[PDB]
RNA sequence: CAGCUG
């Protein structure tokens, strides 16, 4: 359906490697919202939207257009 | 300047002044001493029959050097208490709001370009 | 041989020695920063301090539309397009808070003072930010740019039909009747055209000028 | 120094519901860090913020202008500027409908 | 550390999430359907395993594994 | 009432 389910797994994974050691936010409310993010959004649109929320996701590790320190 | 009753183009995500209709909201009041109307002044705007405090961001008038100078007087909607309407602003905003005390700093929240 | 248009004085009655501090000064002003040859119709990215904030820098790019004023204050005033919102800003040249002002296409409109952008379609205000400098051949003449714009509908922010301000960058009969021309040019004037003494000599102060600048070594 | 780790600190022990920063890069002209946070109801908002505002004012940072609590007012939305911190107050529903942080991670890649 | 010690903490671990119940706690407890499990809760799941042993779980075979016998075999033969 | 006008 996606780009790749690929994509999303190794982002996620970078986002969550990142999620361990996040030291000045909260790692609960970081693993809520992650959750939120990419998987309400993340299960059952057209390719379009999946590639939107791809790209959303991969903005959201790279930090960018603001890290989540 | 923007004065009472000059057309108003609100740039706001909130539908309250997205709502289509040939009445461009028009400024009823401006709570600076004087009726002219500057970057960052409370005013009070009509849209739809339903007044609204507002923020003025961005207007055509040329004020100081170092500020921009956009096209049509931009406004923000801002609720009675101070929690602002919207959640996303289109168009750009200036620094310049920053400057002065006052209730200012929750409307920087929602600028997507910091121009 | 190139001089900045605002080191050239308006005709007046001001004494020289003003003059004088102003040209030294600012020259050992262009000494820490060097302000590129840019006409009224080149393309500019400028970029300043941001004293609203903590010693960061703040970028803008557009099309410069004015060259105005003369001496340590004059002025260029920038115009782009973005979100579907014009936004113009005149930046002070010789402000201690410009860093770099870097020509990223110097080219010159055909007309003198390109004041009409705010009247035509977004097409010719619109510039991406992140551009990249365009290139120029050092020892030729700049290019002449000539895009004789498309106007938006009529009530314009001035009537720029009129012959006094003798724009040349506006496409009339496209978008015209005669019936304008033979209404608008009863306000031509000729006899202004010629008059032998509104003409301001400013040959002698440009040889003068250009031995100050010269000496300032 | 009264700078963010002090702050959240603070922030800890008084065991505010939420606590997050966000970071400025330089190419923004805003501020340098955004801390989002959020307590649970306007009373602690109120001392939560009465209590690091005072804290900053004794401590140091004389020499500048002073700091202004902004929405006090509002019950719900709250806000402070510092010399290069900004911290904003949340209510649990309003920083739901506003969800800044996703802004400032997408500043132009979502509505 | 230990076959078995692994085994335990793998169990105890999958006891530990809350949109699994453990109602069959075997080796062979299927995920996708039987427990209602997505490739993306499965990265969460994996995750899950990782927190206390494991960690470096690459990206390459995070949507195969099935059933909890495998997730024993792979914590056994990595190390 | 759409928008222009010292």
């Amino acid at each position: 359906a996606p780009w790749s389910r690929e994509a999303v797994l190794s982002l996620y994974r970078a986002l969550l490697r990142q999620g361990r050691q996040l030291r000045y936010t909260d790692r609960d409310f970081y693993f809520a919202s992650i959750r939120r993010e990419f998987r309400k959004n993340q299960k059952l649109e057209d390719a379009e939207a999946r590639e939107r929320q791809l790209e959303k996701g991969l903005v959201f590790l790279n930090g960018k257009l603001g890290r989540i320190i | 300047a923007i004065q009472k009753m000059t057309r108003v183009r609100v740039v706001d995500n909130s539908a309250l002044g997205n709502s289509p209709y040939h009445r461009a909201p028009r400024c009823i009041h401006v709570y600076k001493k004087n009726g002219v109307g500057k970057v960052g002044d409370q005013i009070l705007l009509a849209i739809k029959g339903q007044k609204k405090k507002a923020l003025i961001v961005g207007h055509c008038m040329p004020g100081p050097r170092m500020t921009p100078r956009f096209d049509s007087n931009n406004v923000v909607l801002i609720e009675d208490n101070g929690n602002p309407v919207g959640t996303r602003i289109k168009t750009p905003i200036p620094t310049s709001l920053r400057k002065r005390e006052g209730e200012y700093s929750k409307v920087l929240a929602i600028a997507q370009n910091f121009v | 041989r190139f001089l900045s248009p605002e080191f050239i004085p308006r005709r007046g009655r001001t004494d020289p020695l003003k003059f004088q501090i102003e040209r030294k000064d600012m020259l050992e002003r262009r000494k820490v920063l060097h302000i590129p040859e840019f006409y009224v119709g080149s393309i500019l990215r400028v970029t300043t301090a941001d004293p609203y904030a903590s010693g960061k820098i703040s970028q803008f790019l557009g099309i410069c539309i004015q060259r105005s004023g003369r001496g340590l204050g004059a002025t260029f005033i920038l115009r782009n397009v973005i979100e579907g919102q014009g936004v113009e800003i005149c930046f002070e040249l010789y402000n201690p808070r410009v860093q770099e002002i870097q020509v990223v296409k110097l080219e010159k409109r055909l007309d003198d003072s390109l004041l009409y952008l705010r009247d035509a379609l977004p097409e010719y205000s619109t510039f991406d930010v992140n551009m990249k400098p365009v290139v120029q051949e050092p020892n030729q003449k700049v290019p002449v740019n000539e895009l004789k714009v498309k106007m938006k509908p009529k009530p314009w922010s001035k009537r720029w039909e009129r012959p006094n301000f003798n724009i040349k960058g506006i496409r009339f009969d496209l978008c015209l009747t005669e019936q304008q021309m033979k209404e608008a040019q009863k306000w031509n004037q000729p006899w202004l055209e010629f008059d032998m003494m509104r003409e301001y000599d400013t040959s002698k102060i440009e040889a003068a000028i250009w031995k100050e600048i010269e000496a300032s070594k | 120094k009264f700078d963010i780790d002090m702050m959240v600190s603070l922030l800890r022990q008084e065991n505010a519901r939420d606590i997050c920063v966000i970071q400025v890069p330089p190419e923004m002209r805003y501020t340098d860090y955004f801390v989002i946070v959020s307590g649970t109801s306007t009373r602690h908002l109120h001392a939560m913020a009465f209590y690091v505002v005072k804290m900053y004012k004794h401590l140091k940072c004389k020499r500048d202008p002073h700091v202004k609590i902004e929405g006090k007012d509002t019950d719900d939305w709250l806000c402070v500027d510092f010399g290069s911190m900004v911290i904003h107050l949340m209510l649990p529903e309003t920083r739901e409908i506003y969800e800044l942080e996703k802004l400032w991670t997408l500043r132009s890649y979502d509505d | 550390l230990t076959l078995e010690g692994i085994q335990d903490r793998v169990l105890y671990v999958l006891k530990l999430y809350d949109k699994i119940d453990p109602e069959k706690l075997s080796v062979n407890s299927h995920f996708m359907k039987d427990l209602g499990l997505d490739s993306l809760d499965q990265v969460e799941i994996i995750m899950a395993m990782e927190d206390e042993f494991g960690f470096e779980i690459p990206d390459i075979d995070a949507e195969k594994l099935m059933c909890p016998q495998e997730i024993v075999d792979y914590i056994a033969d990595k190390k």
